[PDB]
């Protein structure tokens, strides 16, 4: 098989930046080879085909080169809506073989996380297990950490986050930790609260709310 | 508009089979050469099979070799695929690619996720995040959907039906110890016209029947109820 290895693996760049992706091919496969841009969890679409040729639409900014063993893809003026993953892809011959990939993440300014905090719903609370989220919205970087507190007692092992990807627009990161307990654990106290702790946050924010009050 | 759409995925038993289908519009069909490309979770693209345009020339990778059988309809301009004695690793989202000889891959499906475990179905609950009564940012106020209990992936949630796609984050989901996923979704919108307009989350879970429409509402929260 035709081995492709991408590098570098992931990177960051800022807006207007020039990145290049190098991707090497363990046997000469002349110049038929396929760049592959795929925004997270979306299909991947063909930006670059035999090594230097953009596909009609896609942003002059992306440009391929290099031949046999040796290939390149330029972005030229990185902008907020390509962060996404890009892969080469072999077309001389078969079977076809991928890159493994190189990730290209959006470097902007630190932006302070908006903070949000919800209690469960009434509907949950028939369900004998209530889930209270707290909301970090729109925030850079990626790197944040939640504080959940009941009573202001301490909490640890009972909450789970999920993480966005970064936003092709304005480069941000939202996340979401979820504190579950039971619900008669709920019913017993009173002040809810998940403090974050972000760079962009000389100190840190806390929203709070009591558990019968609203 | 140049289409492909994957369907026929879903939840599957180890050493179960299934059958992937992928339908064309648009394009010429005949003259193009069929890829199904699939990406396991947290892994990178891996080309599975492709068919020739003339159909009967078909082509494997050594992983899937012997289990998966390719085929094309050119009178439905329909690709097939049929997955047999199925592992735990061929899980994936597969896309149907549609390609020009060695052009590349240049018309993509929007994928379909086939999920292979030995637990069975459920069904997701979906409750309501309901906004607080200040909420000031500004004039901005969040509110959100709760998606929990359900299983496999993946889940489709909308606002509005598709009328509000802005400020929508819907977060990946998160696998649970009871063995069940959750996620959320969460919309910004303006705090002075949350009385004004109706809010409602979308939900579908394709391996169950679910589809669920949660209205959205703020409460009195003077005397809470």
């Amino acid at each position: 098989d035709i081995q492709m290895t991408q590098s570098p693996s992931s990177l960051s760049a800022s807006v207007g930046d020039r990145v290049t992706i190098t991707c090497r091919s363990s046997q000469r496969i002349m110049t038929y080879l396929n760049w592959y841009q795929q925004k997270p969890g979306k299909a991947p679409k063909l930006l670059i085909f035999v090594a230097s040729h953009s596909q009609s639409g896609v942003p002059s900014r992306f440009r391929g080169s290099g031949s046999e063993t040796d290939f390149t893809l330029t972005i030229s003026g990185l902008q907020p809506e390509d962060s996404a993953t890009y892969y080469c892809q072999q077309s001389f011959w078969t079977p076809l073989t991928f890159g493994g990939g190189t990730k290209v993440e959006i470097k902007r300014t630190v932006a302070a996380p908006s903070v949000f905090i919800f209690p469960p719903s009434d509907e949950q609370l028939k369900s004998g297990t209530a889930s209270v989220v707290c909301l970090l919205n729109n925030f850079y970087p990626r790197e944040a950490k939640v504080q959940w507190k009941v009573d202001n007692a301490l909490q640890s092992g009972n909450s789970q986050e999920s993480v966005t990807e970064q936003d092709s627009k304005d480069s941000t990161y939202s996340l979401s930790s979820t504190l579950t307990l039971s619900k008669a654990d709920y019913e017993k106290h009173k002040v809810y609260a998940c403090e974050v702790t972000h760079q962009g946050l000389s100190s840190p924010v806390t929203k709070s709310f009591n558990r019968g009050e609203c | 508009e140049v289409q492909l759409l994957e369907s026929g995925g879903g939840l599957v038993q180890p050493g179960g089979s299934l059958r992937l289908s992928c339908a064309a519009s648009g394009f010429t069909f005949s003259i193009y050469s069929m890829n199904w490309v699939r990406q396991a979770p947290g892994k990178g693209l891996e080309w599975v099979s492709s068919i020739g345009s003339s159909g009967g020339t078909t082509y494997y990778a050594d992983s899937v070799k012997g289990r998966f059988t390719i085929s094309r309809d050119n009178s439905k301009n329909t690709l097939y695929l049929q997955m047999n004695s199925l592992r735990a690793e061929d899980t994936a989202v597969y896309y149907c690619a549609g390609s020009q000889w060695l052009y590349g891959m240049d018309v993509w499906g929007q994928g379909t996720t086939v999920t292979v475990s030995s637990a069975s179905t459920k069904g997701p609950s979906v409750f309501p995040l309901a906004p607080s009564s200040k909420s000031t940012s500004g004039g901005t106020a969040a509110l959100g959907c709760l998606v929990k209990d359900y299983f496999p992936e993946p889940v489709t949630v909308s606002w509005n039906s598709g009328a509000l796609t802005s400020g929508v984050h819907t977060f990946p989901a998160v696998l649970q110890s009871s063995g069940l996923y959750s996620l959320s979704s969460v919309v910004t919108v303006p705090s002075s016209s949350l009385g004004t307009q109706t809010y409602i989350c979308n939900v579908n879970h394709k391996p169950s029947n679910t589809k669920v429409d949660k209205r959205v509402e703020p409460k009195s929260c003077d005397k809470t109820h």
